[PDB]
C-alpha cells in the first residue's frame, strides 16, 4: 500500500496472522525452506530483502498488501 | 543443467517394482492360506493376518508411488492422490505398530495371567482388538491428513511436492518420531524384557498346577485340612466356618467358599513369592538357588512349596551335590528320603527335573518356544528396518545438516522392506505357513 504495507505472517502450521511491516521492509515473502527430501519449513512474513534461496528452496516475493497469502 | 544422481536412487528405483511384487504375493499367501487352511486359525495368527493387511497396502500403493515420486523429483498425480498416498501410508504404518503392541501385550498377559487371561482368549475378542487397533489408526491420521488443509483454510504444501501439511515444521517431526515410534518401541522392549523373566514363573505355575491341583472351591486335602486354589492351606481347624473366614481374610470379599479365576492366581503368586523368599533367607539354600538354572530353581521352589524352607534344608548331602553340579548323584540321595517314600510320583518328577534339567517330566514346551521365536522375529525385523530412519530424524532435529540425502532415502525406503520380509519370517518361523504356501504355489490345494 501507499506508505503502509501489511504482510501475511506465518511461522507455524496454524491459522496465519497479519504483520504491519516496519520501515525499511517493503516486501512480503512466502518461503519454503528445504531440510530433508519431503520436508519444507513454510514461513510467511515481511522482509527488507528476499531471503537467500538455498538448494531446493522456493521463495516468492512481492510488494502488495497481503500478496504472500 | 544435467542431474547426476547417486547410485542409491538407482538401487531404490530398480528393486522397488521387484520388492512390490514380492510383498503383495507373499502377503496374499498368508491371506489366502488363512482361508484355505482351518488349522492356521489360531489367535496368534489372527494378529499376523492384520499385519499382512497393512503390509499389503504398503506393497500395493505406498512403495510404488514413493519410487515414482523419488525418481521424478515431484508429485505429478494431483493434489488428491497425494493426500490418499499419505493417508494410506501413515494409517497402515500406525496399524502395524498398534498391532505389534497387541501381540506384545498378548504374550505378556498370557504369561503373567496364565489361568485368567487365556480363559477369555477367544478368536472373537481378538477381532475386537484388531478392529479397534485399525480404528484408532484411522481416526488419528486419516481425517487430519485429508482435512487439515480445510481446517486452517489453506493448503501450504509446496505445489510440486507431497507431504503432510501439519508436520511442515521440524520440531513436529521430532515429536511424531518420539510418540509414534520411540514410545511404542520402549513399551514393547519392556514387555519383551518382562516376558523373558515371567515365563520362568509361568512354568512354575503349570508345574505346581499338576502337583498341587487346581480347585476354585474349598476342599479337604490329603491330610484332611481345608484347602483352595493351588495348594493354599486355609486352616487346620476342623470347622469349615473358619476356612470361609480365612478365605475372606486373604480375599477381601464375601466368598461363601468359592473364588474366581483371577483370585486363584493372586493366591498362587503370594504363595510362590513366599516360597522363594523363604529360600533366600536360608543360609543353606542361598548358594544352591543362586547357582542353579531356571528349570532346577523351579524344582527347588516346588519342594519348598510342598514342605517348607526348613524341610528342604535338611538334605545337606543333596544340596552339597546340587551346588557342586552333580545331578545324577544327587538324584539317588533324594530317593533315600522320607519325602520320596511318602509322595508317590511328585518326588520322582522333581528328581527327573534336577538330573535332566528339562521340563520333560511335566510338559514339552516345543509349541511355545516356536511361538516365542515367531514373536522375536517379527519384532526384530521391525527394529532393524525402522530405527535407521528414526535415528536419522532424531539427529536431523539436533544436528543442522549432517545426515546425507542418500541415507534419508534409504532409511525411509528400508521401512518398506519390513513389509516384504514378514511373510518370509512366517514361513521360516511357523512350519504350517511354510507347508501351506508350498501347496498354494504348486497348485495342490
Ligand atoms: C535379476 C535382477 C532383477 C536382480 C538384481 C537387480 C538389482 C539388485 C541390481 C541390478 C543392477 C544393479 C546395480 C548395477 C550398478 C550399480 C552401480 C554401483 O556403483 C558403484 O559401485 C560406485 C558408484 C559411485 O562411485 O558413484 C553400485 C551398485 C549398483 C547400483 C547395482 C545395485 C544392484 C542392482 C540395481
Ligand atoms: C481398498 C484398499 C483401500 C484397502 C484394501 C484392504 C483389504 C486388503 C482388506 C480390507 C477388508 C479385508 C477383508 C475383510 C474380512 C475378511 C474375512 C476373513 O475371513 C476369515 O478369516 C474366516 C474364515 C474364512 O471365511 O475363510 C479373511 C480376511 C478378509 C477377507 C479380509 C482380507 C483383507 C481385506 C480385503
Ligand atoms: C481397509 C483397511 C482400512 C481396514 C482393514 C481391516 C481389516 C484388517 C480388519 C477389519 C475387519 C477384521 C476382521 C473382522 C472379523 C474377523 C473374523 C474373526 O473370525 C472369528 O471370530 C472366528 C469364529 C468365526 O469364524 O465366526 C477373526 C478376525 C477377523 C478375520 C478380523 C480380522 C482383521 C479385519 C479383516
Ligand atoms: C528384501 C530383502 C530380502 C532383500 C533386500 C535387502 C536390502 C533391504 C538390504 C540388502 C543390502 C543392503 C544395503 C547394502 C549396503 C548399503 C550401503 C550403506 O552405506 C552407504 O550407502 C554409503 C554412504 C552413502 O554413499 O550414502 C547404507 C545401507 C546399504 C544401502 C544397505 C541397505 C539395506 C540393503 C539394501
Ligand atoms: C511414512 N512413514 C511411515 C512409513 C514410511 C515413512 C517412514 C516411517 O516413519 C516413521 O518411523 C514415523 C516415526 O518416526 C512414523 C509415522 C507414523 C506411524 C509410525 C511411524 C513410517
Amino acid at each position: 500500500g501507499p506508505g503502509s504495507l501489511t504482510c501475511v505472517k506465518s511461522n507455524s502450521i496454524w491459522f496465519p496472522t497479519s504483520e504491519d511491516c516496519p520501515d525499511g521492509q517493503n516486501l512480503c515473502f512466502k518461503r519454503w525452506q528445504y531440510i530433508s527430501p519431503r520436508m519444507y519449513d513454510f514461513t510467511r512474513g515481511c522482509a527488507a530483502t528476499c531471503p537467500k534461496a538455498e538448494y531446493r528452496d522456493v521463495i516468492n516475493c512481492c510488494g502488495t498488501d497481503k500478496c504472500n497469502k | 543443467a544435467p542431474g547426476k544422481g547417486p547410485w542409491q536412487v538407482a538401487f531404490i528405483g530398480i528393486t522397488t517394482g521387484l520388492l512390490s511384487l514380492a510383498t503383495v504375493t507373499g502377503n496374499l499367501l498368508v491371506l489366502i492360506s488363512f482361508k484355505v487352511n482351518t488349522e492356521l486359525k489360531t489367535v496368534n495368527n489372527y494378529f499376523l493376518l492384520s499385519l499382512a493387511c497393512a503390509d499389503l497396502i504398503i506393497g500395493t500403493f505406498s512403495m510404488n508411488l514413493y519410487t515414482t515420486y523419488l525418481l521424478m523429483g515431484h508429485w505429478a498425480l494431483g493434489t488428491l492422490a497425494c493426500d490418499l498416498w499419505l493417508a494410506l501410508d501413515y494409517v497402515a504404518s500406525q496399524a502395524r505398530v498398534m498391532n505389534l503392541l497387541l501381540i506384545s501385550f498378548d504374550r505378556y498377559f498370557s504369561v503373567t495371567r496364565p489361568l485368567s487371561y487365556r480363559a477369555k482368549r477367544t478368536p472373537r475378542r481378538a477381532a475386537l482388538m484388531i478392529g479397534l487397533a485399525w480404528l484408532v489408526s484411522f481416526v488419528l491420521w486419516a481425517p487430519a491428513i485429508l482435512f487439515w488443509q480445510y481446517l486452517v483454510g489453506e493448503r501450504t504444501v509446496l505445489a510440486g511436492q507431497c507431504y503432510i501439511q501439519f508436520l511442515s515444521q521440524p520440531i513436529i517431526t521430532f515429536g511424531t518420531a518420539m510418540a509414534a515410534f520411540y514410545l511404542p518401541v520402549t513399551v514393547m522392549c519392556t514387555l519383551y524384557w518382562r516376558i523373558y523373566r515371567e515365563t520362568e514363573n509361568r512354568n512354575i505355575f503349570e508345574m505346581l498346577r499338576i502337583d498341587e491341583g487346581l480347585r476354585l472351591k474349598i476342599y479337604k486335602d490329603t491330610e484332611g485340612y481345608y484347602t483352595i486354589g493351588i495348594g493354599h492351606l486355609l486352616t487346620k481347624s476342623p470347622s469349615l466356618n473358619a476356612a470361609k473366614s480365612e478365605l475372606d481374610k486373604a480375599i477381601g470379599r464375601n466368598t461363601n467358599g468359592v473364588i474366581t479365576k483371577d483370585e486363584a492366581e493372586k493366591l498362587f503368586n503370594q504363595d510362590v513369592d513366599a516360597a522363594v523368599r523363604g529360600i533366600l533367607r536360608n543360609a543353606k539354600l542361598k548358594p544352591v538357588y543362586d547357582s542353579l538354572d531356571a528349570v532346577r530353581r523351579a524344582a527347588l521352589i516346588n519342594m519348598v512349596f510342598q514342605m517348607g524352607e526348613t524341610g528342604v534344608a535338611g538334605f545337606t548331602n543333596s544340596l552339597r551335590m546340587l551346588q557342586q553340579k552333580r545331578w545324577d548323584e544327587a538324584a539317588v540321595n533324594l530317593a533315600k528320603s522320607r519325602w520320596y517314600n511318602q509322595t508317590p510320583n511328585r518326588a520322582k518328577r522333581v528328581i527327573t527335573t534336577f538330573r535332566t534339567g528339562t521340563w520333560d517330566a511335566y510338559f514339552s514346551l516345543v509349541k511355545e518356544k516356536k511361538a516365542a521365536r515367531t514373536l522375536s522375529a517379527i519384532l526384530l525385523a521391525f527394529i532393524l528396518t525402522w530405527t535407521p530412519y528414526n535415528i536419522m530424524v532424531l539427529v536431523s532435529t539436533f544436528c543442522k545438516d549432517c545426515v546425507p540425502e542418500t541415507l534419508w532415502e534409504l532409511g525411509y525406503w528400508l521401512c518398506y522392506v519390513n513389509s516384504t520380509i514378514n511373510p518370509m519370517c512366517y514361513a521360516l518361523c511357523n512350519k504350517a505357513f511354510r507347508d501351506t504356501f508350498r501347496l498354494l504355489l504348486l497348485c495342490r490345494w
